[PDB]
DNA sequence: ACTAATAGATTAGAGCCGTC
RNA sequence: UGACGGCUCUAAUCUAU
């Protein structure tokens, strides 16, 4: 390198404004208050927050969800006699600001169940959409079938690629975290398939 | 958010107060901070433990061009860089033949063969440091590839 | 079966510098696969390659390839990594392995502590208050003997968030002149940002301070001279957060980046982790192979 | 009594892979 | 274990139904 740039090793760095886009997804809107429904016998005491159509979590003697009590009439048709005023409502802005401190539920604790209602919410979406999934070791990747999308590409960029006989699919595994602020921890992963329609075991 | 601070890179000292941020570029021209006059080295290994090291012992003070100097800077040699000498002299080749390494290699118990191959090598080094006079500095245990590829956790 | 850790565990009594070398990595041309090609393309990187096995041999022989000149006086870069002892019967306890950096650039090391009240196999990775005064005072005394006074501050680097049950026991042995700050290095945080134009990752040294306590320092990334980043894809910036104590997070980024160029076993532009803990866990795995060693605050020319 | 609890957000670990 | 990456694949823990 001409005696290592004439034995100087220049910085070779320029100072210009560069815009860098991250891998996160920012928050815009959220429900004004989340509801801690008090079902008691209304919800079977043996089975708790594992089958409801909408994302719901259980805490103490109460069920917490972003929907209303009358929104689970199919899987649990018993909820038509519930009296709605026992449901506990808590505005979200109070939890984030730290002013929410009740013996019923704590502030740092309350920030943990909402992300559960979030991190489990997206998997209900791509099920309705034309997106399939693969169960990763620690997360749940979501990939697109080979040939399901038109002309093998979407927006003139690759989504299914050819590697010899096998194929690869770009799969994202998003998560909900609230450390800097409410964000969607969208991560860039990739998984392969044996022939584009069957996965490599 | 719409911000990204760039923090400064510190510079490491070198010979007679030289400050270059990079290590390889600042050492291929300016030399190490401290001076030692020679490397007293020893080689312990199989029959090829010397010869492969021997072909490489003199191959480091001899310059070898890099494919791309910008990414991988040139190196002129051990003597031209480290202000010292690294050659084949004063070496004490311990003869751990493949037959003695093999009677310890082919052991059913993994915990025994990792201990046995340690004791067979460790004792031969401390003895040279105890019942001998050769002042050693760095010991180059040339473990055969058949060992670390098989005797692996 | 990692007898290389067993190699240098039984040599600590005699303190013999050693360098485990391989026929495969020294005769790469001789070693080929079944398809007529070498198993490891090796001599195309014959730059830093010969540097590493020489500068380490230089280091194992007592050489000093470089130093540090941008370090304050009265500052210790403590870095401790807890290592499981599964080599023994149970991992119910986990040994720690810390180290210390001086103002003189002499990166030392010392054996850490064992987890006595270690909650089950893998607890929160924290030393007990009864032995909390052991590690810090030993590190402070090690600095005290060669400087004459306790340091103005210590930066306890770790991959584990510290808790109050050990920091309260830290205080009564720390003089008030020591700013006992604790900086947790966590690569697990999945921050990632790109470049809209160009197939190059972002420059190493970029940082994003989220709040007055935490930050994200890109110790690995694109470089100003080598023109090729020290990575393939965009890496996770190292999450630096002042766990306890008051300090300037901007000034902290001086220290984290500074302890990445110096790695006295390799010749690379920088390290993706602070060597105050990259070197610290370089003794934990060796010292966990055998538990019958009482070792002093040794140097790195033996491990 | 705990019997276990499903999840946050953490931890060390072994793996092969590339090492323009 | 040249040495630097990087995630994969596993495993474990405390804070609360």
């Amino acid at each position: 390198l001409l005696y290592q740039q004439i034995f100087l090793h220049d910085k070779s760095v320029i100072e210009k404004e560069e815009i860098y886009d991250s891998n996160w997804l920012s928050i815009l809107s959220f429900p004004e208050e989340l509801r801690f429904h008090e079902y008691n016998w209304m919800l079977p005491k043996r089975f708790d927050v594992r089958e409801l159509t909408f994302p719901a979590v259980r805490y103490k003697n109460y069920l917490c969800t972003f929907a209303w009590a009358y929104d689970f009439t199919y899987h649990l048709p018993k909820t038509e006699t519930y009296h709605k005023s026992k449901t506990i409502r808590i505005p979200t802005e109070e939890i984030l600001s730290g002013s929410y401190d009740s013996n019923f539920i704590r502030n740092a604790e309350c920030k943990r169940l909402i992300v559960q209602l979030l991190n489990k919410a997206f998997e209900l979406r791509m099920k309705d959409k034309e997106v399939q999934e693969y169960e990763m070791s620690n997360k749940t990747a979501y990939w697109l079938e080979k040939g399901k999308l038109e002309k093998d590409k979407f927006e003139k960029t690759m989504l299914v690629g050819k590697q010899k006989d096998k194929n690869w699919h770009f799969a994202i595994s998003g998560a909900s975290k609230l450390y800097p602020f409410p964000v969607l921890m969208i991560s860039s992963h990739i998984f392969f398939t044996a022939d584009g329609k069957k996965l490599i075991d | 958010m719409k911000e990204l601070i760039y923090i400064e890179e510190p510079k490491i000292l070198f010979a007679h107060g030289q400050k270059c941020t990079d290590a390889r570029d600042g050492l291929a021209l300016f030399g190490p901070l401290n001076n030692l006059y020679g490397i007293k080295s020893g080689v312990i290994g199989t029959k090829q433990g010397l010869k492969i090291f021997r072909d490489y012992l003199d191959h480091i003070q001899k310059p070898i061009y890099n494919s791309n100097s910008i990414t991988r800077p040139m190196f002129p040699g051990f003597e031209a860089v480290f202000d010292c000498k690294w050659e084949s002299t004063g070496i004490t080749f311990k003869e751990v033949t493949n037959e003695d390494i093999g009677k310890f290699l082919y052991n059913s118990s993994t915990h025994k063969r990792t201990y046995d191959l340690v004791s067979l090598f460790i004792d031969k080094i401390i003895s040279a440091n105890k019942n001998e006079d050769e002042n050693v500095d760095v010991w180059f245990v040339i473990v055969p590839d058949e060992i670390y590829k098989y005797c692996r956790p | 079966a990692q007898f290389h850790d067993q190699f240098k565990a039984r040599l600590l009594k005699h303190t013999i510098p050693t360098q485990i070398f391989r026929e495969s990595t020294l005769a790469w041309r001789d070693f080929k696969n079944a398809f007529g090609l070498p198993i490891r393309d090796f001599s195309k990187i014959e730059g830093h390659l010969a540097w590493t096995i020489s500068t380490a041999a230089f280091y194992k022989a007592g050489g000093k390839p470089w130093k540090l000149s941008d370090v304050r006086n009265g500052v210790c870069y403590l870095g401790l990594v807890y290592k499981k002892v599964e080599k023994s019967k149970n991992p119910r306890n986990a040994c720690c392995a810390a180290q210390m950096f001086l103002d003189n650039g002499d990166g030392t090391v010392f054996k850490g502590e064992v987890g006595p009240w270690y909650n089950p196999k893998n607890g929160q990775y924290h030393l007990e208050p009864k032995e909390a005064k052991a590690l810090l005072s030993q590190s402070l005394q090690s600095y005290k003997e060669q400087i004459g006074e306790y340091p103005k501050e210590v930066f306890i680097h770790a991959k584990t968030r510290f808790n109050h049950q050990e920091w309260d026991a830290f205080l009564e042995v720390t003089p008030k002149e020591t700013n006992l700050v604790g900086v947790t290095i966590s690569k697990t945080k999945p921050l990632k940002l790109y470049k809209t134009e160009g197939d190059y990752t972002i420059l190493r040294g970029n940082a994003y301070v989220v709040n007055e306590r935490s930050a994200f320092l890109w110790t690995v990334g694109y470089v100003p001279k080598i023109q090729t980043a020290l990575s393939m894809e965009v890496p996770n910036p190292l999450f630096i957060e002042i766990n306890k104590g008051e300090a300037d997070i901007k000034q902290v980024l001086k220290d984290i980046l500074s302890l990445t160029k110096l790695n006295y076993n390799a010749c690379i532009f920088a390290d993706g982790e602070p060597v105050t803990l990259r070197f610290a866990d370089k003794i934990g795995e060796i010292l966990t192979a055998s538990t019958d060693i009482k070792t002093p605050p040794l140097a790195f020319k033996y491990y």
